[PDB]
């Protein structure tokens, strides 16, 4: 009783990487497996599946205590598996791949599962100078996955034959227009500095500034206006998220670009960067992340914060933030009281 | 008057949503929850519906006197859409 | 000792339906060698969008099942994930009773459209028998139990992503949103005589040939207006609105001029999925003006898979008209084909 | 603050609350305290 398939399967192979480097190693100083985790990289096509890496600075427990454990995370998908396969290596002041080790199967990975490799690397060794793996005391490591999706040959007549699609750069296209900057429409300006971007993609992707070009700017100032309220190097990001579609320096400057974004109404970068605050938070400052997604109108933030609260009230409460809250902003904290009483 | 058996007129057939929920107790020996007192987990779910939430419940130190230096571990069901479940469980030590 | 471990506790979750399938009058089927007759699709309930269908050939296929019913699950729509169930099928007797009970020995993936299933999965002359009255009134029931393994992890140390509901690539709505309004564009197309109006940025940034004509000789003089001439505006239409809203729905029905018109102004990717779509629409009769076109018009993947696809079948592409004008009138074609299956 | 603690779902509505919210923010504090636990 073996079952067959009768049919003709393509074993796509997604592949993709993410380099990364962690700032001053040699004194992190997190020891008996103190994890020490990375910023949530995507795959290129398809950011609704987040992937994610993972280090011990010293490898946990007695027999591993002078190895340096590796490991990759995912941190979301849409509640299905995926068998991703993995390998790791150390790129060194050259950029040549050294320490490659290689997984000898495809790993099946859920949402929150880690594979990865203990043992990968002696601590000691690589710290040794004259290896020459820490140039400025960096530790950069290359991450390389290969995702297979195997999909069945595309319901139609005879079988299949190969190669698909190579994954449409539309996104890149789109951001085509900011970096050459190709011969724009109307005239910006960040607080008298001098940016050039079109109308219709701003009219299209921000309902805030459709109803700004429209109304009153058209007919007489349609090429020049001043925007005096946000800093430019936040406002190379907003305006690489709205032509690219996609911002890679998010988990970094996520405190004023949300603000930025709900005033123009950027419904799917608002989102990210909750998510990011959200994967961000910490007892010392969940208080004024509280208070930003309340003046900002930001929804999930504020459950998500009251919740956490609501768990570590055992220490959140000694913080000078939760004296700052509960001193300037009562109704947040009125609200809050009704989520635990809720809860409760 | 009479009143046999009542028949279905349909074949018996069943579902059967089968998950698991791993429960960890940091620093167990220093709780020090006296007799009778509970220490409830963190609510859990399914995955396939969300309906139902449930969480555990343990009493460090066993409730009523049977039970004076036993460990009572509990299943509690915290909401449901005013329906019955008829669900089975099962618990171990890792 | 390259080798890779969880550091999670192995945690599963299993999903556990059934579906009973009842056939009228099984042995009115007319019976004809590779037919199929599918069931409705059914779900758990609890199915999160996910879609199945028995299949039942009730003659077998090839040479060993020609005296058997083979039996196929099958995996209709998902939400373009793997799935890894594993399925047992029986069939009932008069008495209400599982006889021909045989599971599968491990989970096997489930992807959308594929089917599993068993070859020989009953004997049809022992399943006709009325000794063994597996179709009361000539109903055959079928049942089959699906286990959706799907291999979770569920701990109580944190929820970090918790629940992120963030929205999906709506990157195309917006977009759509440039043209039916029309919202006030800069130049003004024409595709012979009739009026349309569209822009230059994202012309100009997704099909390089439309930078170089209107950058080159015509933002000084002709700057408003220039006239495409060359191809019909109800596939223009489609064209920019791939260009604008990055899908083409209505190219499958048309998809012979859309590779003219993105091979004309070098749009590659419009090129290559054209070219796969046409690629799937092969056949013997017309595999010579898939080639020929793709072969004008310099496509190179569909160039080699309808190479590919007269190789295997040149038994009967060699009586159609088409190739036989094709080899009177453009010699050099034939020879690199004779020369591949060579 | 027990009363509050066990029938906060309905003195939310009542205006005094509302009193203590915008006039003495240090009692909601301890009280959520309390609550908390």
């Amino acid at each position: 009783p073996v079952a067959e398939s009768r049919c003709y399967t393509q074993i796509k192979v997604v592949k993709f990487s993410y380099m990364w480097t962690i700032n001053n190693f040699s004194f992190c100083r997190e020891e008996m497996g103190e994890v020490i985790k990375s910023s949530t990289f995507s795959s290129g096509a398809n950011d609704k599946l987040k992937w994610c890496l993972r280090v011990n600075p010293k490898g946990l427990d007695e027999e591993s205590k002078d190895y340096l454990s590796l490991y990759l995370l995912l941190v979301s998908c849409p509640k299905s598996e995926v068998r991703a396969k993995f390998k790791f290596s150390i790129l060194n002041a050259k950029g040549e791949e050294t320490k490659a080790m290689e997984s000898q199967r495809a790993y099946r990975f859920v949402q929150g599962k880690d594979w990865g490799f203990k043992k990968f690397i002696r601590r000691d060794f690589l710290l040794d100078e004259a290896n020459g793996l820490l140039p400025d005391d960096k530790l950069t490591l290359f991450c390389e996955v290969s995702v297979v999706q195997d999909s069945v040959n595309i319901s139609g007549q005879n079988t299949m034959n190969m190669v698909k699609v190579p994954e449409c750069r539309l996104a890149d296209e789109l951001g085509g227009l900011w970096e050459n900057s190709r011969f724009t429409d109307c005239c910006l300006c960040v607080a008298g500095q001098e940016f050039q971007a079109h109308k219709a993609i701003l009219a299209a992707r921000s309902p805030v500034f459709s109803a700004m070009f429209e109304h009153e700017m058209e007919e007489s100032k349609k090429n020049r206006v001043e925007i005096n309220d946000v800093e430019p190097e936040v406002f190379k990001e907003m305006m690489c998220f709205i032509y690219t579609g996609k911002a890679p320096n998010l988990d970094k400057m996520a405190d004023d670009l949300l603000a930025a974004a709900d005033k123009y109404a950027l419904e799917r970068l608002k989102v990210m960067c909750e998510d990011a605050l959200c994967s961000n938070l910490s007892v010392e400052n969940a208080a004024e992340i509280l208070i930003l997604a309340d003046l900002h109108s930001a929804d999930q933030l504020k459950t998500q914060a009251v919740d956490f609260i609501n768990y570590h009230a055992s220490d959140v409460l000694e913080t000078s933030g939760w004296k700052s809250m509960v001193v300037s902003h009562p109704h947040l904290v009125a609200e809050a009281y009704r989520s635990l009483a809720s809860a409760q | 008057s009479s009143g046999p058996v009542a028949e279905s007129r349909c074949y018996t057939q069943i579902k059967v949503v089968k998950f698991s929920y791993m429960w960890t107790i940091n620093n167990f020996s220093f709780c020090r929850e006296e007799m009778g007192e509970v220490i409830k987990s963190s609510t859990f779910s399914s995955g396939a519906n969300d309906k139902l939430k449930w969480c555990l419940r343990v009493n460090p130190k066993g409730l009523d006197e049977e039970s004076k230096d036993y460990l009572s571990l509990y299943l509690l069901l915290v909401s449901c859409p005013k329906s019955e479940v008829r669900a089975k469980f099962k618990f171990s030590i890792l």
